RNA sequence: AAUUAUAUAACUUAUCUAUUUUAUAGUAUAAGUUUGAAAUUUCGGUUGGGGUGACCUCGGAGAAAAUCCUCCGAAUGAUUAUAACCUAGACUUACAAGUCAAAGUAAAAAUAUCUUUGACCCAGAUA
RNA sequence: CCGCCUGUUUACCAAAAACAUCACCUCUAGCAUUACAAGUAUUAGAGGCACUGCCUGCCCAGUGAUCACUUGUUCCUAGGGACUAUGAACGGCUAAACGAGGGUCCAACUGU
RNA sequence: GAGCUACCUAAAAACAAUUUUAUGAAUCAACUCGUCUAUGUGGCAAAAUAGUGAGAAGAUUUUUAGGUAGAGGUGAAAAGCCU
């Protein structure tokens, strides 16, 4: 069954050259330090990762590992890598600046309970703003444009 | 080892969260987000020219719309478009000054009347001085700054914008002396006086790491700020003539630095010097500029500018004080 | 509060924070880290309270050595992390009893609670007070743990029976008219030590010492 | 930490083979790229014990030619009538660096006006 | 009080609460002629950690029910297709037994 | 340089008596170790003596020959041991 889902979402898995597959897998092993079982889980759960180029998957994983304070198990069980970087940064940064999210410190502790990763990304924008952040849709659109300008300067 | 910016945010969350309650997040994100600039024309050489080009850029003068002689162009609500950098005009004067729009509100509320004398107790580079000296028609305006390096900036701005003839005459007078001492020097001299006391500079404090008031070494000065602010406000209150008007301006959101300082100055002046200061209502001010500004009205004395992502023109606190005698 | 079963240990933090709110903080006003101190007479569970809070909020476990004897924690130690979200810190201090114990009865009542090392008050004397209080309160639960039939009011008699139940004997020098002779005897001292232990465990009944003198 | 890193491990291009209609595969080597087993070298100064903050060069001002003595600034710009070359004699000065300047000649037909700092080597840009 | 236990250690100032230890857990590896091993996932290697039983419960789209719509993810252009298909982290203690371990008490005993 | 010591390989050896649920069980020799005290401190000894103690059929102890070598070896990690 795992092959069936992979083939449907990513028909080019067989066609792709050896180098492309090895680089994606090697990034998950050497650079992302995922266990053997997790590599199968990520490939099966989000087949599009193979399409995603290297050095961009690594950035997304490090974004969760360091900036969001997530663990390997959380990343795999929530299909974090499935989502696009733009959606991750827009929603996470909005929550962080609002003060409703906070990085786990060295001790591993957070002063405020962090919203569940399923609430941050999986849910719709309307529910995400209304429930997790309790903001207005207009502000989020303005923030997106403001964030976009900063990336260009970055 | 938290940085100076980290401490500033850490302190603000502890206090401003209580003061502003549910509104602190919206303010918190807005402060961390990029600021919104409002273009102010130089009148003078390009009194018409700059206005036409800015209108093509879709920026609209909020002051002119509010009236519906200071005209400041700002973009529409929620529009993130920036302003092109100011350029030198044919006559040798700069096209416009790009500054925080809310910084110009205290000047607009000072109610300058023609043939008046004005003092800026601490206008280091502030465009407040430029706005006052621009179309104010105030005879013998005076500027004083504690520092000399920032005093240099003020002359730079005046030179670029103010024509020599206006500045050449003693009608503009720049000084570098203690503001509190200034009260004794010139008592009951000036009709209108603007006092912008040193403030915690919340937005700049978070963004800028260097010369941040929240640094550990400068803790002594940071704690002493409320005392110093009261002294400067009292000195200006002494300087203003009988029946004069003064406005106390502060950038921070702290209740200690906004409401207590003004009332403390009134109480100190009422007792030691036996002078009564009666505040002037500014509620109508909120109604006029609500389009281009959002204000937290609960404040007993003064008007506070709250930064929101829709209108990121904060943070500013300004209270108008009229000397009854 | 009960610290072995972690009962009512959630309510402490909300109340503790509420008190700090109403009060002032002055020098530490800007610090987001809350530190508080636990003090009391020895063997009251000060060190237990620290661990019990640590696991109810921080969920890490035991951080202060806990013992069944008075005077285990010797000095004011460094800070120990106890909570995370409020972030309160607890300081642990050695138990301090008193310079003077007011009434001697006040000192007996504390000896029964384990606050006083029974060896500088006398096991036998403490045992008599325990029997005296246990009989008045009607909690005749020591006549079933130890078979005592009708019960009694003489400490020597009850101590005799319990020593028999536990099959304990000593060689004790008794002083008689013709000289000194070592005679095998039932162990009254060991009986008193064990009799107090069962009281401390709680199997002899629920007792409120202050019920009689200070009912208020 | 700085400098390296054919230890391994990957890759890419050559080279060499086979095949192949240009493709594949491989590879006694060379050149790269990624990892780092290792290798080499270092621990400025002023700071009761520390922790911490700081400070290290020069200019302005008081004490008055001392100080862990007390203050303000600078690593400037603005302003322009654009401010040459050559040459007595002096200042200051460990050295190095830094100042003032008659005469003569030459441009023009009043100087620039406000009031500072980085050597050598070595790299740049040009006619 | 500490360590499960028998063991081990600083030859020559530390024998211990340290190390090891059964048990439990994590990670790596699908394979042969010199170790692992003449072995093959119930195996082997690397490492962590008292076990035992008892608790807590991160978590695993929603809404109408094997089922319909909104989501989610991708594309084609805000429209249109394509596709979803028990248990983490932890704890309080088997609870005994054992010890030239570290504290304490009673009895006896005594030139301390 | 592994005739000491650390670990390993090969070939060998020793363990009385007394109890026991039959064993990294118990008591206690030989044997191995080295707890505590006194003596000794150029000593009998460059780590001993005298008592007192721990284990003593086992992860025990011991003998012979071989092996691993300093950018290293060995280590039930004391950064311990390798004349
Ligand atoms: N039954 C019961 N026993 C408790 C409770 N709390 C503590 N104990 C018992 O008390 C002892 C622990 O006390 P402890 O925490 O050391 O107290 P302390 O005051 O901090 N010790 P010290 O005398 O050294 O200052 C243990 O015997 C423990 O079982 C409780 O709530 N109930
Ligand atoms: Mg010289
Ligand atoms: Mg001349
Ligand atoms: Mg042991
Ligand atoms: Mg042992
Ligand atoms: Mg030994
Ligand atoms: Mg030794
Ligand atoms: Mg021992
Ligand atoms: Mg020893
Ligand atoms: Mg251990
Ligand atoms: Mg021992
Ligand atoms: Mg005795
Ligand atoms: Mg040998
Ligand atoms: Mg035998
Ligand atoms: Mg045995
Ligand atoms: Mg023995
Ligand atoms: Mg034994
Ligand atoms: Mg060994
Ligand atoms: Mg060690
Ligand atoms: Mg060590």
């Amino acid at each position: 069954g795992k092959l069936k889902r992979v083939l449907s979402v990513c028909p080019e898995v067989f066609t792709m050259h050896q180098r492309d597959i090895d680089r994606v897998v090697k990034v998950l092993r050497e650079k992302c330090l995922f266990t053997a079982q997790h590599i199968t889980d990520v490939l099966h759960r989000c087949p599009t990762v193979l399409q995603e180029d290297p050095n961009e998957l690594e950035y997304k994983f490090q974004y969760a590992y360091f900036r969001m304070g997530l663990t390997h198990l959380d990343i795999v069980r929530t299909n974090f890598l499935q989502y696009s970087i733009t959606k991750i940064k827009q929603r996470h940064i909005y929550l962080e600046r609002l003060g409703r999210y906070q990085t786990p410190d060295k001790k591993g502790q957070t002063q405020i309970p962090n919203p569940s990763l399923r609430n941050i990304l999986r849910v719709s924008e309307a529910e995400f703003l209304a429930r997790t952040a309790c903001s207005s849709v207009e502000e989020f659109q303005v923030f997106k444009k403001l964030l976009d300008q900063e990336e260009e300067e970055e | 080892q938290f940085t100076a910016s980290r401490l500033a945010l850490q302190n603000f969350d502890m206090t401003y969260s209580v003061q502003f309650g549910d509104l602190w997040p919206s303010i918190r994100v807005s402060l961390l987000s990029e600021q919104k600039y409002g273009a102010l024309v130089n009148n003078f050489a390009a009194w018409d020219s700059v206005s036409a080009k800015l209108e093509q850029l879709s920026a609209k003068d909020f002051v002119s719309e509010a009236i519906s002689n200071l005209r400041c162009f700002t973009f529409s609500r929620g529009d993130v478009s920036r302003f092109p950098p100011a350029r030198l005009g044919s006559l040798g004067l700069m096209d416009y000054y790009l500054m925080d729009a809310a910084s110009l509100l205290p000047v607009l509320a000072l109610g300058l009347q023609h043939g008046d004398t004005v003092l800026d107790l601490c206008a280091a580079p502030g465009g407040k001085t430029l706005a006052l000296l621009q179309t104010g028609c105030c005879r013998n305006l005076a500027a004083n700054d504690l520092s000399t390096s920032r005093t240099g900036r003020l002359q730079k701005v005046l030179h670029s914008y103010v024509p020599q003839d206006i500045r050449e005459g003693n009608q503009v007078r720049v000084t570098s002396w203690d503001g509190r001492k200034w009260g004794e020097l010139e008592g009951d001299t000036y009709d209108r006086v603007l006092v912008d006391v040193p403030c915690t500079t919340d937005r700049h404090s978070l963004h800028e790491e260097e010369n941040n008031i929240f640094q550990r070494s400068r803790k002594k000065e940071r704690q002493m700020l409320p005392m110093l602010q009261v002294q400067l406000l009292a000195a200006g209150l002494l300087a203003t003539k009988p029946g004069g008007h003064v406005v106390y301006s502060t950038c921070s959101l702290s209740h200690l630095q906004n409401e207590y300082v003004v009332q403390g100055a009134i109480e100190l002046l009422a007792n030691q010097y036996n002078i009564k200061v009666q505040v002037e209502d500014l509620s109508h001010f909120r109604k006029l500029f609500m389009d281009t500004f959002c204000f937290f009205p609960s404040c007993q004395v003064g008007e506070l500018v709250i930064p929101n992502l829709m209108v990121n023109f904060g943070p500013m606190y300004f209270c108008k004080l009229h000397r009854l005698p | 509060t009960n610290c072995v079963k972690d009962e009512n240990i959630k309510q402490i933090v909300p109340k503790v924070m509420e008190l700090i709110r109403c009060s002032y903080r002055y020098h530490r006003a800007e610090t987001p880290e809350y530190c508080i101190m636990v003090v009391g007479v020895p063997n009251v569970g000060k060190s237990s309270l620290i661990n019990s809070l640590r696991r109810q909020h921080l969920r890490t476990g035991k951080a202060a050595r806990v013992g069944g004897e008075p005077g285990i924690t010797r000095a004011v130690t460094s800070r120990i992390q106890v909570c995370e979200r409020p972030l309160v810190f607890l300081l642990d201090t050695p138990g301090v009893l008193a310079p003077r114990i007011e009434s001697v009865e006040t000192g007996l009542k504390l000896a029964l609670c384990g606050t006083v090392l029974d060896h500088l008050v006398g096991e036998e004397t403490m045992a008599d007070y325990l029997l005296y209080t246990l009989n008045r309160h009607g909690l005749f639960g020591y006549v079933q743990h130890y078979a005592l039939a009708s019960a009694c009011d003489q400490i020597e008699w009850v101590l005799k029976n319990v020593a028999i139940k536990l099959r304990k004997t000593r060689k004790v020098k008794v002083l008689t008219g013709t000289g000194n002779v070592n005679v095998i005897q039932p162990d009254y001292a060991m009986a008193a030590r064990d009799f107090l232990r069962t009281f401390r465990s709680g199997l002899l009944g629920q007792v409120m010492l202050d019920r009689d003198i200070i009912p208020a």
